[PDB]
């Protein structure tokens, strides 16, 4: 069954969770090529592994910047979780290591670019296009949640398209293994559940709310709650009140009313029947879940490649040195990394 | 239109995480 598959998945995950891989490469083993994305204390570069000629995405965090942002424990979470998972829509760690200045995490490279880029350019996705992506998010959450993992940063910016037009759910800076309830204020304003905004304890159900926002944004081309400033966005989120575009099909609207549900006792994903309330919703009726997992389904859009290590589906960022101090920084803070 | 209001907004580009 699904249950059987997940039981084994847990066994695989827990072994790595309890005994994390550590120090499995060195910077000098990679040739850096291009910055693919940037972050607060971090950035991701395309690199080439010299021994194999394989291309990877290398996330580089500045240890001092992590400490100033109070993201030490969150960073340890990201690395510990990503070295332990394995799922077709996740990019597990191939390698990690650290040096005097930086932390490094090396993962599968998705050459298709961010969903964000294509969604913004094209404007919106058709319902079948939106559903193709949603399905993979549904499956990924089912996997993560069964591992007691909450993801906490669903948005198109983090959804990477691969060469076959399938999705990688990336950036686990806020992902956490937690049984029961947690309190940290984190995520992205447009995608925050009202629980988070109202500083309640919360759980995995916030990932299912964020799914509602995503599917809305994919199908409309804009989010259900937007404004110029985060406060105004939080006002809209807690108000209740979601307006749907006229072109939203009947089934879509119903699915979204059930994901974007402020009442936790009624929010899909969170009920007695779990993920199956979503999986068996009429909007997903044409979804062959096994075939999505297996990647047998034909992608509704497939990225325009013209080489391996081609980066035309990414924006251009200024290229910053990767500097390495002669002194070790923050050694204690990151001892287990 | 809501589309036009979105496109005119300051939040059509990449959106940063919040943290405290
Ligand atoms: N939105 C960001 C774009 C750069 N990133 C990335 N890009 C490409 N392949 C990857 N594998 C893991 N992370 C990545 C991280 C997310």
């Amino acid at each position: 069954s699904v249950k059987e598959f997940l039981a084994k998945a847990k066994e695989d995950f827990l072994k790595k969770w309890e005994n994390p891989a550590q120090n499995t490469a060195h910077l000098d083993q990679f040739e850096r090529i291009k910055t693919l994305g940037t972050g607060s204390f971090g950035r991701v570069m395309l690199v080439k592994h010299m021994e194999t000629g394989n291309h990877y995405a290398m996330k580089i965090l500045d240890k001092q910047k992590v400490v100033k942002l109070k993201q030490i424990e969150h960073t340890l979470n990201e690395k510990r979780i990503l070295q332990a998972v394995n799922f077709p829509f996740l990019t597990k760690l191939e390698f990690s290591f650290k040096d005097n200045s930086n932390l490094y995490m090396v993962m599968e490279y998705a050459p298709g670019g961010e969903m964000f880029s294509h969604l913004r350019r094209i404007g919106r996705f058709s319902e079948p296009h939106a559903r193709f992506y949603a399905a993979q998010i549904v499956l990924t959450f089912e996997y993560l949640h069964s591992l007691d993992l909450i993801y906490r940063d669903l948005k198109p910016e983090n959804l990477m398209i691969d060469q076959q037009g399938y999705i990688k759910v990336t950036d686990f800076g806020f992902a956490k293994r937690v049984k029961g309830r947690t309190w940290t204020l984190c995520g992205t304003p447009e995608y925050l559940a009202p629980e988070i905004i109202l500083s309640k304890g919360y759980n995995k159900a916030v990932d299912w709310w964020a799914l509602g926002v995503l599917i809305y944004e994919m199908a409309a081309g804009y989010p259900p709650f937007f404004a110029d400033q985060p406060i105004q966005i939080y006002e809209k989120i807690v108000s209740g009140k979601v307006r749907f575009p006229s072109h939203f099909s009947s089934d879509l609207k119903d699915l979204l009313r059930n994901l974007l549900q402020v009442d936790l006792t009624k929010r899909f994903g969170n009920l007695k029947n779990g993920v199956n309330d979503i999986k068996n919703h009429k909007w997903f009726a044409t979804t062959d879940w096994i075939a999505i997992y297996q990647r047998k389904v034909e992608a509704p859009f497939i990225p325009k490649f013209k080489g391996p290590g081609d980066t035309s589906n990414f924006d251009d960022y200024e290229e910053e040195e990767i500097r390495v101090s002669i002194n070790e920084k923050c050694g204690k803070e990151f001892s287990e990394f | 239109t809501t589309y036009a209001d979105f496109i005119a907004s300051g939040r059509t580009g990449r959106r940063n995480a919040i943290h405290d």
